[PDB]
DNA sequence: GCATGTGTTCTAATTAGAACGCATG
DNA sequence: GCATGTGTTCTAATTAGAACGCATG
């Protein structure tokens, strides 16, 4: 038989390169990882933590179908478009069709370009993520532009924070029941630095906004330290998301500049479960 | 040269269908939000697909029509081995702003052509694989007067004389009369 | 008979540099009692050493009875604030006012912690401060500690100038320094990937950022992607010899961390000075 | 601690820093008028063995300069320098003779200059008055000083006097009387 | 010579917390 | 019923920028 080949990945709206981090943690070999991103803080994180393996190609609207054909073929296409104009948390959400919402169609566009032409039964996988706190119509429109309906996976089942997120794609078993394992930190206590006491087992969804860290309407500091209450530190938010400690400690970024990056990113253990079946399709360590 | 099967979306092209020379055998879709692949596919095979933005003055986002047009056109494309010539075009009531302009051309891999009505008067930007609308040079106009044409035309209407003139060179492929 | 773990008193502990090197030398530490008041300082030591450090607050609140109770101490180390002794401050209030007088609290507690007469029990002490101080302030400190200092610049064992005076009695305190195969003597060996160094070594890093900017024309030390940049604090930790992300605690900004780093010791310098202590105490 | 008969008491040997006190020791006869006393006022370069080879000492005294302008050094300088040479003169554990020391403030040390004083001499001071003619603060291991309870005086009352000699002797020599019983008296 | 320096006190940049605001399941 | 949220604008309160300094090798 033919031997399994390293994976070739196109990642749209890469962010802090969570996808590559997950592929590496699974022993999956990666021949090329082409990222489209604009935030220089995000590119710096990925450049540093992956030593420049990532080929950054800039604004996704600069990627053309010609480029997809030349840089390909791709075995995996992943992306998570901005939701500032999509989720009902923003009273001034500009909707799917204006602002940053329409950027989703660049994903729909580039997905169509990287798909194998008809008559090419090579394995091809894609994943698209966005929130569930979106409008009912913009959920169905995305589902009708991708021609599939999403799966909602809450990081609460594998981490110490709630995170109801929608996942569109064709990943094998990406609907099988999510199961916890040795490596998952389900409790907030297991993500704190030494000497700090967790008040709760789980934290409500973490966004870019600072005081999404206090639980409830009544501003509950989630941690005791010494004679005072406290908020979650940057290092501990990384642990709640499942990143390595100090992943985002790059380029003198403030703790808020770091929370911006984390607040938009993925739950690593969730993506790990979704990617894990790919181990049987591509070369591993 | 057999007859023609053509999807019209957002605009009922039944007005100038007969007049150019072409149960009935046209399909026209209104609100595509619930259309899927199976719907377009069971509606028979087609050889051109036409979409139109609504005329100025009236409703819902101007790029909603483009994206919805794009997804249906891909649903209606044949297998690349099919011989019957396939055609398509979106046409613009000068409704899309400069930002929506580049999105439309990037999504159709072609820059538009702006037709005139000066005898200026009215104008429309249109993208299409038809090799004759790119072939045919029409009198060159501006965007300044085009932007000076919108604010006035808005303060008060599909001009398909320009459209009929546009997709006229599509009869070398299908029966007349 | 057998080697016993070391008992330490650290005054103006800062970010527990003294405990960091006793650990990295395999020296077992019975107790490490630190006097410190900056809560950012204390948090680093609390987190990075898992509550090993006994914190005792303001040094001016340390009594003799406290020293007798907490001791006996085999090692006494400290470096008192220099912001009223460093000539870099045009408003320096001197050794006898401001925070300069905090040195005498060290001289006071060192006297309290010394063993009684005829007690041959081994006992070591170390005191650090800056070289850019007054010649009269230098004269008085050596008179109060009854010994002259040794000057050591961290540039011999790191990528940063840091000329410092060291009073003490540790074995070999003025034997010369040899860069170990472990030491990172070039600025390039401390940068993160993708960055290139415009200099071999840097000038002394203070608490104000613009200390990184070198020369007299004020020059950035690093180029990244054709453009120039200052050092990152993780790079600064490497420049100082600390583990990378050592000070990444408590939502501290990069200027807050540079404040902690700018007042500390260069780790390889302290590692050398503490090297002979391995024979005096239990080492695992 | 425990006294001794008169034939065993020998003439005290004193170190006076900052303030000469010879003419304060004749009036009560701790000395001989025919010239065993050492007195330095600039003690910056005074090393330790200097003190040791100045003879063993029984009473080491220092005082801040009185209210005026002759205070060239900073006020706290006198306390630290006194504490420094104090340890130099302190005898061994098995102290045969009795050892005493005292530091005196003539209302020059401020509130936080007094706490470091009490921190460095390990006891709060005593306010010795000449009631409201004058007053001084005194640190010392003389058992009579910290025991004999003087006239009470307020801090607002001491601030004014400290500021009245600002804006502008025997009955306070009560600090030295309890050391006649330890050293020879001279007729 | 003269540049170097465990820092101040000033200006403008964030930080920041609070204040919205309601679909949706 | 109810509150939960990959957000933005803001305004007070902080924090992060540029000059002044001159013993001392
Ligand atoms: N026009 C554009 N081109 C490329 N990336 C863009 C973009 N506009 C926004 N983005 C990026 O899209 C991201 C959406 S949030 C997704 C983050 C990513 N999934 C992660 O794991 O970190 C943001 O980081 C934003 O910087
Ligand atoms: N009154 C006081 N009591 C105890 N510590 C004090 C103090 N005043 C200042 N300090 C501390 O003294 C330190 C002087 S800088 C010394 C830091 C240490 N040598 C290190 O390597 O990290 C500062 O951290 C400061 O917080």
């Amino acid at each position: 038989a033919e031997k399994r080949k390293p994976i070739r990945v196109l990642s749209l709206f890469d962010g802090i390169a969570t996808g590559l981090l997950v592929l590496k943690d699974l022993g999956i070999q990666v021949d090329r990882y082409i990222a489209s991103e604009v935030c220089e803080d995000s590119i710096t994180v990925g450049m540093v933590r992956h030593q420049g393996k990532i080929m950054y190609v800039g604004d996704v609207r600069s990627v053309t179908q010609k480029h997809i054909q030349e840089w390909g073929p791709f075995d995996l296409v992943i992306g998570g478009s901005p939701c500032n104009d999509l989720s009902i948390v923003n009273p001034a959400r500009k909707g799917l069709y204006e602002g940053t919402g329409r950027l989703f169609f660049e994903f729909y566009r580039l997905l169509h370009d990287a798909r194998p032409k008809e008559g090419d039964d090579r394995p091809f996988f894609w994943l698209f993520e966005n929130v569930v706190a979106m409008g009912v119509s913009d959920k169905r429109d995305i589902s009708r532009f991708l021609e599939s309906n999403p799966v909602m996976i809450d990081a609460k089942e594998v981490s110490a924070a709630h995170r109801a997120r929608y996942f569109w794609g064709n990943l094998p078993g990406m609907n099988r029941p999510l199961a916890s394992t040795v490596n998952d930190k389900l409790e907030l206590q297991e993500c704190l630095e030494h000497g700090r006491i967790a008040k709760f087992s789980k934290v409500r969804t973490i966004t870019t906004r600072s005081n999404s860290i206090k639980q409830g309407k009544d501003q509950h500091f989630p941690v005791f330290m010494n004679e005072k209450e406290d908020i979650l530190w940057c290092t501990e938010m990384e642990r709640v998301f499942g990143f390595p400690v100090h992943y985002t400690d790059v380029s003198n970024m403030s703790h808020l500049a770091r929370q911006r990056l984390l607040g938009r990113s993925w739950s690593v253990p969730v993506i790990r479960h979704l990617f894990a079946p790919l181990k049987e399709y591509f070369a591993c360590v | 040269r057999q007859p023609v099967r053509v999807l019209s979306l957002f605009e009922d092209i039944k007005k100038e269908l007969t007049s150019l020379g072409f149960p009935g055998q046209l399909k026209h879709v209104v609100d595509v939000t619930d259309t899927v692949r199976k719907d377009v596919e069971e509606w028979g095979p087609f050889d051109l697909v036409y979409g139109a933005t609504p005329p100025l003055g009236h409703d819902r986002p101007p790029s909603w029509y483009l994206f919805q047009f794009h997804r249906l056109l891909q649903y209606a494309r044949p297998k690349p081995g099919s011989p019957r010539p396939f055609f398509w075009m979106f046409v613009d009531n000068l409704v899309l702003n400069k930002e929506d302009l580049d999105v439309a051309s990037r999504f159709l891999e072609m820059e538009p052509v702006t037709i005139p009505d000066v005898h200026l008067q009215n104008a429309v930007r249109v993208w299409s694989n038809i090799p004759a609308i790119r072939s045919r040079h029409w009198a060159l106009v501006s965007e300044e007067e085009l932007s000076l044409l919108a604010q006035n035309k808005q303060s008060s209407k599909w001009p398909t004389k320009l459209v009929k003139n546009c997709f006229l060179p599509l009869r070398e492929y299908f029966k007349y009369f």
